[PDB]
């Protein structure tokens, strides 16, 4: 693609510069180019990929929610609100499809270690979840089940291969809980997952260094925040 | 409000 | 251009939706399309044009300043920092050139009323100022003088045709003062302009309604902030 | 700091 002529190391360096400059669309394009070099990604590099696309799709989702709310109030005028909501929606779907394409070609199939495989399967669940937030057609149930299946495989691996305080295990459980609550209309499952994840992490904190303790308790607090919101 | 998914 | 098939009114409506969604690149593209319809812009429409491009170029300027600082520290490594600073710089220059092109074809020549003509000449000064912030070549002095000439014509009109509390007159004087301080290396001129503008506005406040008083004193406070910073 | 130009 457009980044084919740039060195992998230069793409990674520029992704870090783009993050410092809060230029997340550039950051995502640089990291897409780095993935397309065909080599596996390091821990740090996977984080850069995730940060970049999370910020891009995060702005699109926030805009879509603003426009969808205006559209709902309008249907309680002309086609413009629907048209512009559709424009933002299509761009969001394009970004999600791009990320899912990188995971499928070929990040997931080459990811053998628990840390990388769970990371990418969590990403796959997340981006199918973002597709599910805007879905309304014949394939909406299949989109939801694609999110569920990816989260579920990641959960099964993380429970077998990682300690309960592992940050990627915690962040996966957090997001699968949000999937249950917001997408699958399963609030009891969401609450049960968040509580069991929190409690089993709490019991494993004694094994950690001060720095690992900080990392794990930060994500546990997000689980606690959702539990307080939901109960 | 909307719930927290993982965020930095 | 790309917005040629959309109704003017629909472009304006979507520009307002894009502002609500904080989608300022979309907002700018919609307002560029509205300008290219060839009709003059209303007060409200001029504001939408200004807001859109100010937010777009504002993000570019902030990113350029981050990258320029990294680049300076690096020259006290490879080409990547310079390359990426140049990329952002070129995109910023492209946005400034687009705005200046709209002013020149043909917003300024059709603007007969003081309010519109001063607004567009202030915009021309602002975007030449943004070009000046990144300029280093043979034409840098001409870029600076282009900013000065536009601000100066706007000042001459505003002093003849508008009261000293008029918000566009105040905002023009504020930005011309910043031009003096930051671009023309004329801090004494910057300070004198900000003080004289503030004092003459203060003496005209007694003529205003409560709402106009609020509008004028808000911009006077920005003049005061700069004076406190500079003295 | 950098000075204030007009802003909403
Ligand atoms: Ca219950
Ligand atoms: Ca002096
Ligand atoms: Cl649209
Ligand atoms: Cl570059
Ligand atoms: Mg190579
Ligand atoms: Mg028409």
């Amino acid at each position: 693609g457009a980044m084919g002529s740039m060195e992998r190391a230069s793409l990674i360096q520029k992704a870090k510069l783009a993050e410092q400059a809060e230029r997340y669309e550039d950051m995502a394009a640089f990291m897409k180019g780095a993935v397309e070099k065909g080599e596996e990604l390091s821990c740090e590099e996977r984080n850069l990929l995730s940060v970049a696309y999370k910020n891009v799709v995060g702005g699109q989702r926030a805009a879509w929610r603003v426009l969808s709310s205006i559209e709902q109030k309008s249907n309680e005028k002309g086609p413009e609100v629907r048209e512009y909501r559709e424009k933002v929606e299509t761009e969001l779907q394009g970004v999600c499809d791009t990320v899912l394409g990188l995971l499928d070609s070929h990040l997931i199939k080459e990811a053998g270690d628990a840390e990388s495989r769970v990371f990418y399967l969590k990403m796959k669940g997340d981006y199918y979840r973002y597709l599910a937030e805007v879905a309304t057609g014949d394939d909406k149930k299949r989109i939801i089940d694609s999110a569920r299946s990816a989260y579920q495989e990641a959960m099964d691996i993380s429970k077998k291969e990682m300690p309960p305080t592992n940050p990627i295990r915690l962040g996966l459980a957090l997001n699968f809980s949000v999937f249950h609550y917001e997408i699958a209309n399963s609030p009891e499952e969401a609450i049960s997952l968040a509580k069991t994840t929190f409690d089993e992490a709490m019991a494993d904190l004694h094994t950690l260094s001060e720095d690992s303790y900080k990392d794990s308790t930060l994500i546990m607090q997000l689980l606690r925040d959702n539990l307080t919101l939901w109960t | 409000r909307r719930p927290s998914s993982w965020r930095q």
